[PDB]
RNA sequence: ACGAGACUCUGGCAUGCUAACUAGUUACGCGACCGGUCGGCGUAACUUCUUAGAGGGACAAGUGGCGUUCAGCCACCCGAGAUUGAGCAAUAACAGGUCUGUGAUGCCCUUAGAUGUCCGGGGCUGCACGCGCGCUACACUGACUGGCUCAGCGUGUGCCUACCCUACGCCGGCAGGCGCGGGUAACCCGUUGAACCCCAUUCGUGAUGGGGAUCGGGGAUUGCAAUUAUUCCCCAUGAACGAGGAAUUCCCAGUAAGUGCGGGUCAUAAGCUUGCGUUGAUUAAGUCCCUGCCCUUUGUACACACCGCCCGU
């Protein structure tokens, strides 16, 4: 995931006394289709669909259509 | 080492607590259920979660589990806990009573009780564990 | 003294400077009622037979 | 009808040691035409007890660097010296090998002191598997250094080594080493 | 929450799916030899074999024990597989290495009889000696000589840039040389006819036909030059070495070790390294004994932290 969730850059800065090295790492947010970040979720992230609230039928009802 | 990580265990616990009705003792049906109701980005992780779900289903089959808490299961559990004997264990024809508690009851004004049977007191005053 | 066999009834543990000996419980093939602890040098498992040339020492517990 | 090579039966081989009966595999499920079966007996502990004893000898023959992995040469060296044991003794070579294995395995030997120690040695008993392993190793070593720098070919040194070990003679390197180990264990009792 | 795991690549399974004249296999024709053998020719079937996509498949899932009957561990069945191997890898630190990789660099130094840059010639190898990694051995479980028969990973004609991999024919013991073609590559080398190993032969226990250091005389190749001998070939010569003291290294399965082969380096070139197959084990399923390294409690007068601190003549 480090190859598509974090974007890295390394640069040099020429100053009077010498070179300063700067490293910038950005961890992209999960973006479903829209390019702000990766489309794939993190492999260890498990999302469980919330079950919808059903009502148990008390008596057998037959619906004719 | 086949020790499951917390990812697998928490995922399995949540899946069981949410979809206990759809699950059973079959690994190959449980894994399909998991892949239908959840979003697991890996097949190996899905298989591990389904295996632990099967293990936990077997565990709940013979009692309770400290991690799971199923709302419908608690009603049946307290229904089992609603056992009531035919005759109350506190309803005794004769209950033994020491002379001291008999005197206390007499001072309470309840000295007319009939079920009391005044048993003999102890003889030796040896109720302490020897020191050493 | 004669040479006599003994069947292993349970593996007690590992002993030695480098854990090279298995300390084990053995019951005698003929008597079948007297048992001792001995250290055996090599891979040992349930039910195999050790021939004891000496047969009355006892290995030290633990 | 699964004679080794194509000539040596197994139905008549009697281990008659009780202790090593479960660790010498020669008789019915372990009757094979050749002492070469690839096999995965090193994968799990104790499985090598399911390996036929002739294949264990064959594997132990590939030793001292220049002969590593040359298993066809070693199966040839066993086929010969079985042909030679039969000529010298008149008995089944498998029986001679089994008797040699029984006779050449130490029963006691010494380890470093008991629970702990760094001065002397303490006598202990030998596992049956370690007995068979040590017997094979000693027989192979005796043959190997009998054939070294000598016109006597291998498959002659090994045959005579196995014959002497079956006889219990002290002309055998394996018997000498077994006696030496057993005596040292006796002294450190 | 980071790290571990998960993850990606990779190894094993699929007669199930997708589909192939730059892969094949069956079948059928036509031929060559004695129904059989045809890497002989040709074209239907098709996809087992070959490629490579999608999906499937294993979860300690089943059974029996051990466990707080939990987390898990052991054994067994079924199964292609019941622990394949790598890649990536936290906080924090080292005065670790690199200014000799850079049009990365701050300060110094030098800058025209230059520390810039070409161009000759030396050196980098020089040899009383000490120390590492290694190669070849000390043979018969072997050398020699014929015969037989099996791989895999892959690399091939270049910006500058000269320099590619080679079949086939001929000439020459040989190393080579000369003509002719294919290939920018599942198309040609190539069906990669590897070595060990296998089969037979001669030797016959000794420095021997083991072993090949050293050295002489010839012959070629690449290069602008081969001497201090680039490399290769031939014929001669034929040293130590008979298994190695104290002391040490690396290793748990297609593994160690034998054995060749490719890539890099490369005008010329592997005793190196990085990969690949091939033959294929002994032993172990454990422990803190040695060596480390972690903790935990404990002591400190240390905190630049024991390479500390500190006392007296
Ligand atoms: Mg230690
Ligand atoms: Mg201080």
């Amino acid at each position: 995931p480090v190859n598509y969730y974090v974007d890295t850059a390394v640069r040099h800065v020429l100053l009077r006394q010498g070179v300063l090295g700067i490293k910038v790492k950005i961890m992209l947010p999960w973006d479903p289709t829209g390019k702000i970040g990766p489309k794939k979720p993190l492999p260890d992230h498990v999302s469980i669909v919330e079950p919808k609230d059903e009502i148990l039928p008390t008596t057998p009802i037959s619906e004719q259509k | 080492g086949r020790v499951r990580t917390k990812t697998v265990k928490k995922a399995a616990r949540v899946i069981i607590e949410k979809y206990y009705t759809r699950l059973g003792n079959d690994f190959h049906t449980n894994k399909r259920v998991c892949e239908e109701i959840a979003i697991i980005p890996s097949k190996k992780l899905r298989n591990k979660i389904a295996g632990y779900v099967t293990h936990l289903m077997k565990r709940i089959q013979r009692g309770p589990v400290r991690g799971i808490s199923i709302k419908l299961q608690e009603e049946e559990r307290e229904r089992r806990d609603n056992y009531v004997p035919e005759v109350s264990a506190l309803d005794q024809e004769i209950i033994e009573v020491d002379p001291d508690t008999k005197e206390m009851l007499k001072l309470l004004d309840f000295g007319s009780l009939s079920n009391l049977q005044v048993t003999q007191p102890t003889v030796g005053m040896n109720f302490k564990t020897p020191r050493g | 003294q004669p040479i006599k066999l003994a069947r292993v009834t349970k593996v007690l543990g590992r002993t030695g400077s480098q854990g090279q000996c298995t300390q084990v419980r053995v019951e005698f093939m003929d008597d079948t009622s007297r048992s001792i602890i001995r250290n055996v040098k090599g891979p040992v498992r349930e039910g195999d037979v050790l021939t004891l040339l000496e047969s009355e020492r006892e290995a030290r517990r633990l | 009808d699964i004679k080794l090579f194509g000539k040596w039966s197994t139905d008549d081989v009697q281990i008659n040691d009780i202790s090593l009966q479960d660790y010498i595999a020669v008789k019915e499920k372990y009757a094979k035409y050749l002492p070469h079966s690839a096999g995965r007996y090193a994968a799990k502990r104790f499985r090598k007890a399911q390996c036929p004893i002739v294949e264990r000898l064959t594997n132990s023959m590939m030793m001292h660097g220049r002969n590593n992995g040359k298993k066809l040469m070693t199966v040839r060296i066993v086929k010969h010296a079985f042909e030679i044991i039969h000529l010298l003794t008149g008995e089944n070579p498998l029986q001679v090998l089994v008797n040699a294995i029984i006779n050449s395995g130490p029963r006691e030997d010494s380890t470093r002191i008991g629970r702990a120690g760094t001065v002397r040695r303490q006598a202990v008993d030998v596992s049956p598997l370690r007995r068979v392993n040590q017997a094979i190793w000693l027989l192979c070593t005796g043959a190997r250094e009998a054939a070294f720098r000598n016109i006597k070919t291998i498959a002659e040194c090994l045959a005579d080594e196995l014959i002497n070990a079956a006889k219990g003679s002290s002309n055998s390197y394996a018997i000498k080493k077994k006696d030496e180990l057993e005596r040292v264990a006796k002294s450190n009792r």
